[PDB]
DNA sequence: CTGACACGTGCCTGGAGACTAGGGAGTAATCCCCTTGGCGGTTAAAACGCGGGGGACAGCGCGTACGTGCGTTTAAGCGGTGCTAGAGCTTGCTACGACCAATTGAGCGGCCTCGGCACCGGGATTCTCCA
DNA sequence: TGGAGAATCCCGGTGCCGAGGCCGCTCAATTGGTCGTAGCAAGCTCTAGCACCGCTTAAACGCACGTACGCGCTGTCCCCCGCGTTTTAACCGCCAAGGGGATTACTCCCTAGTCTCCAGGCACGTGTCAGA
């Protein structure tokens, strides 16, 4: 009905991402080579296969895109000042033959500022560098530490890349009891997950006072793209024989929703669109494959899903998945005018046969 | 009431136990009141800088324990530890697998 | 039929990987007690003392192999000696 | 009787870095064993400073020159830096 | 006696693990006098200390600490 | 302080025709602070490890055994023990 | 009255030693023979290093004892050259 | 140019007492490292011992602990 | 005979050039260098005793700069 | 030939001679655990044999780099004059650590569950090796 | 390179026994006070560390040179290596018993602590002869 047909524009969502992907693969293809040569601090930076791989997952404007750098590190250590493991800072612990990155720290504190600027730099030099692929840096704004790298091309396009530490060792302290998939992917999954890197974002708080710049937000997107990729309790549900469990599918409709509101109205931009993959990942958990993620009955998986949302917005508790103890949407972070709203939203487009979805 | 020494200077050893060391063992006619907490923060961190190092090497080993084969990988991996613990041996640990590039054929 | 030499790497990267004691335990008890006759007699060993002494002598044995192997390579040959033993025996404070 | 040994405290560290990782007993023996072994170290070289100048009395600035001409290199840096950062800690409470 | 116990194949794993690659046949006769030298060290001083403590038995704390004199730690056996 | 008074008197018996220059002597001051320092330190070590307060005369014994090697133990020991025997007979 | 080491026969002071024994922070507490049996033991030591020195000036021909024979008789008896071992000596050569 | 004023007939003067009777031309550059390593073991350990005393001087008996620190005893100061 | 080998000014000057890495403005007593200069002296002339092994073990009378670094592999220095 | 050891007196400072309190160390009696000794069966590991091939060892020859001697130059060694940092000791007081009570949560021993891991079995792979 | 024969790596199921959690309790850490003396703070003496300077001359430097020895090359033949068949005695389970380590209760005698009287031993000064 209207949910395979808005999968079905979903699809064609991927075609417009394979035509960009047709410009950016070959673009990063070919500059991230004079990266590893260049014997910098930031040579070795390797892009990780994760977020979108071309999927719907990225949840980026049309023609816009996002891709990550993971630069290694020595022995990060995390600390999480005057907040509760929505916000850590780096250091280092001792290493025997100096810091490779002993020259970006402010002190103790290893800042995002210093980092992107000389990210920034290099990047600057190579796109200016090769003359093959047609690629430039638009101009640098405060406001985040995404390094834009527009592309020239016949129509309009440009790219972001994200710096992010990778750090090999145990997770943080503040994830112990997360990840939740004991019962639906087994504690096997889960303790050979926890064993992967951690990657850390350079974020800043915008709230604070005393450390802005100098913050790095956890990231755990590689384990977000495994369970999205191989998910279900049955080793070839989604992998062969057909059995096609749609719960991937209600949470893409559901995020198109959560899009197309923010797009439609102005509030809704204090309210990103991982809120929603957090609430999925909370609610996989609430009932591990049931009979209920069949084909059909979908619009039940909707009715549920929505059932879900709601629950949270209306008691004002959302934990982050991976950190339990993190409200994503509560008064400090967000006050409670807009998410009154939303959950008026959200109760409203319920009813009246969804019409948000007849312009899609 | 009744906070622990241990407490306050924010280490996970324990003060009271490292003062009534040094007091029963014949190291000084006095013990000052930092002593113990300098000496406790001090094998604290020694103890968690094998401990972490030899959690590494328990982890890509795809283990979830620390046997004594990990505690030496994790000193004679490590220019400075292999430095305090050279003349050591770590009973079921076994040696660094290094073998001479002239005895390759 | 393997050529000499590649069945001695073999289990060079064989006896290395691992952390088993490497010399029988009943011949070492009995070899333990005939040395300690000579200083006390009718004496006995708690089964951690001779654990310890056998874990401890193994490793001695281990060292001074890996010595002795720098002083063959230095001689320009890989066939370990007595000679070789001594040398390294006496680099070191041991005679 | 009752024997007292640091199992707790080493347990305590090892839950604070690798959460989800345990010690199977003869390691604890060995990190046991450690800690005593280095216990008696810096609290002799702190024992002998303390008589090379006269003194009759264990301070926290003759732990740090122990920990200083005891550790190698930057081991010795770190853990003066933690020492010290519990001395104060320790006397603003 | 029973320091022939000591075999060949015994001092060859030991060898290798030790990385040597190929060995004399004078060796094992070699080895067995130094093993012997190092063990009559190790226990006149762990007798030493069971002696002390007016002991019929030889305890791993003997042992580790007559280790501890020659200047070799060995952890995991107690102390 | 110094044992310079009396390593002269031993020496005016074990050589009573020779001497010794400033330098010997203050090597010989040396030597005998390291030995003591040796033999009360492995003493201190043996009554802790029985779990005892004090040092006796049957731990200076066991830490010259340990310390000394061959022959030197061996006479060490006796001329302790009758200095002991001589000492509690009085 | 009478020098406890003219009670027990020697020539080192038992007192001295004794003290040294007491404020040393060796243990709580000191028996009474543990300081005739250590001026024993030292008196014996020192006795037999100059035994050979002196002799092993009187081959050179000299008759005063210097650094380089004390190094010769630590060096040559197979006795204290491994007690007096790892040592170094001003002037020995 | 202040290392080199250990001069090489000095090191062949040590050499000669180690009984060596014949010297390569390459290791007078090497006796030269060994010497300042084993050198700045003893001084740090100095430095560290007349800092605790707060002292300026560097005493004689500094140098004997510092070395006794190394395992290396020295009698006569 | 049992004479320096070094000569004491030259080396001298290396001790506080040595020392000044460490303590910006130093002092050093008379004894304190006639001490670590005689005590550096012994440890060459034993460092040069069992390199000279190391030579003769490889059928050699020329000691090497290749056969100091194993008197000091073997001995835990290196 | 001189300064490096030998020997001499004043004295004050640490050792010798008691005396007492209490607590560490010596003894006797029980408990239980842990070291020793035996039995018997697979069976894993040591012993033995033997062909050969890759390596220890001897020989030989060139060449380049080390040792001795000689003419010249650099700077260490002794001394002497002279000043200032700073080592070394002293005297106040005071505040920090030792010690004793009384209270009390942390840490040890005992108990008991079940999850990590050691082992097996059969691909699947990936070295080595004659060619 | 090409591929046969072997080691080594690996992954979906056993099953056991040890890591770890929990509970009662005891004894060792903590709170609150007192007291006394180790160490800071200041001030002062004066030893010895730095500094320059001039002259003598032992020792570093440089060159010549020719002979000793380092290093590659070659041959060859002892003697270890790898593999196979056979002997043996180490490893394992299991039980028993008794020697000895460990625990507890008087008890006494041995070391610490204190006061005081003073002779051994250090420092300062003088006066020689061993021997650099
Ligand atoms: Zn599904």
């Amino acid at each position: 009905d209207k949910l395979k047909k808005v999968l079905d524009k979903l699809r064609l969502k991927r075609k417009d991402i394979s035509e960009a992907a047709e410009t950016v693969n070959k673009v990063v293809e070919r500059l991230l080579r004079r990266m590893q040569k260049r014997e910098s601090e930031f040579k070795g930076v390797e892009q990780l296969n994760t977020g979108s791989y071309y999927e719907h997952v990225k949840i980026s404007a049309p023609n816009e895109f996002d891709v990550m750098f993971k630069l290694e590190v020595p022995r990060i250590e995390l600390q999480e000042y005057y907040e509760t493991g929505a916000f850590y800072l780096v250091k280092f612990k001792r290493i025997p033959r100096g810091n490779p990155l002993s020259h970006f720290l402010e002190g103790e504190v290893l800042s995002a500022t210093k980092m992107l600027s000389k990210f920034r730099k290099i990047i600057k030099e190579e796109v200016k560098e090769i003359k093959d692929i047609d690629v430039s840096v638009e101009k640098e704004k405060p406001g985040s530490p995404a390094v834009t790298l527009l592309i020239r091309n016949p129509e309009e396009i440009s790219v972001d890349i994200i710096l992010a530490l990778e750090s090999k060792g145990s997770w943080p302290i503040s994830t112990k009891e997360g990840l939740p998939i004991q019962g639906w992917l087994g504690t096997k999954v889960r303790t050979n997950l926890r064993r992967e890197p951690f990657y850390l974002v350079p974020k800043n708080a915008k709230d604070g006072n005393s450390f802005q710049g100098e913050t790095w937000r956890l990231s755990f997107s590689h384990t977000e793209k495994y369970i999205l990729n191989n998910h279900g309790i049955e080793k070839t549900c989604c992998e062969s024989s057909g059995a096609k469990c749609c719960r991937k599918e209600c949470l893409k409709l559901m995020k198109y929703l959560l899009e197309q509101l923010k797009k439609e109205f102005q509030e809704l931009d204090a309210f990103c669109s991982y809120h929603v993959k957090t609430a999925i990942f909370h609610m996989w958990t609430q009932d591990p494959q049931d009979s209920q993620w069949d084909p059909r009955n979908l619009s039940s998986c909707f009715d549920k899903l929505l059932a879900f949302f709601l629950e949270c917005l209306r008691t004002e508790k959302l934990d982050h998945y991976f950190i339990p103890k993190f409200n994503l949407f509560s008064q400090e972070l967000i006050d409670r005018k807009s998410k009154e709203f939303l959950s008026k939203k959200i109760e409203y487009e319920r009813n009246n046969g969804f019409p948000i979805f007849d312009k899609l | 009431k009744a906070k622990s020494r241990s407490s306050r200077a924010g280490l996970q050893f324990p003060v009271g136990r490292v003062h009534r060391l040094l007091r029963k063992g014949n190291y000084a006619e006095r013990v000052g009141a930092g002593a113990p907490v300098y000496l406790a923060a001090v094998l604290e961190y020694l103890t968690a800088e094998i401990l972490e190092l030899a959690g590494n090497a328990a982890r890509d080993n795809k283990k979830t324990r620390i046997i004594p084969r990990h505690l030496q990988l994790a000193i004679r991996n490590d220019e400075e530890l292999n430095k305090l613990l050279g003349r050591v041996t770590i009973a079921q640990g076994g040696v660094l697998p290094n073998i001479q590039a002239v005895l390759l054929p | 039929r393997y050529r000499p030499g590649t069945v001695a790497l073999r289990e060079i990267r064989r006896y290395q990987k691992s952390t088993e004691l490497l010399i029988r335990k009943l011949p070492f008890q009995r070899l333990v007690r005939e040395i300690a006759q000579d200083f006390k007699t009718d004496l006995r060993f708690q089964s951690a003392a001779i654990g310890a002494l056998q874990e401890a002598s193994e490793a001695y044995l281990v060292g001074l192999f890996e010595d002795t192997n720098l002083c063959a390579i230095h001689a320009k040959r890989v066939t370990i000696m007595p000679k070789d033993i001594q040398l390294a025996r006496r680099i070191r404070g041991e005679r | 009787s009752r024997k007292e040994s640091y199992s707790v405290y080493v347990y305590k560290v090892l839950k604070q870095v690798h959460p989800d990782t345990g010690i199977s007993s003869k390691a604890m023996g060995i990190m046991n064993s450690f800690v005593n072994d280095i216990f008696e170290r810096i609290a002799g070289e702190a024992s002998r400073l303390a008589h090379y100048n006269k003194r009759s009395t264990i301070t926290s600035r003759e732990i740090q020159t122990a920990v200083r001409l005891l550790l190698p290199g930057e081991l010795a840096k770190h853990a003066v830096s933690e020492g010290t950062k519990a001395v104060t800690k320790y006397t603003s409470s | 006696d029973n320091i022939q116990g000591i075999t060949k194949p015994a001092i060859r794993r030991l060898a290798r693990r030790g990385g040597v690659k190929r060995i004399s046949g004078l060796i094992y006769e070699e080895t067995r006098g130094v093993l012997k030298v190092f063990l009559e060290n190790v226990i006149r001083d762990a007798v030493t200390y069971t002696e002390h403590a007016k002991r019929k038995t030889v305890t791993a704390m003997d042992v580790v600490y007559a280790l501890k004199r020659q200047g070799r730690t060995l952890y995991g056996f107690g102390g």
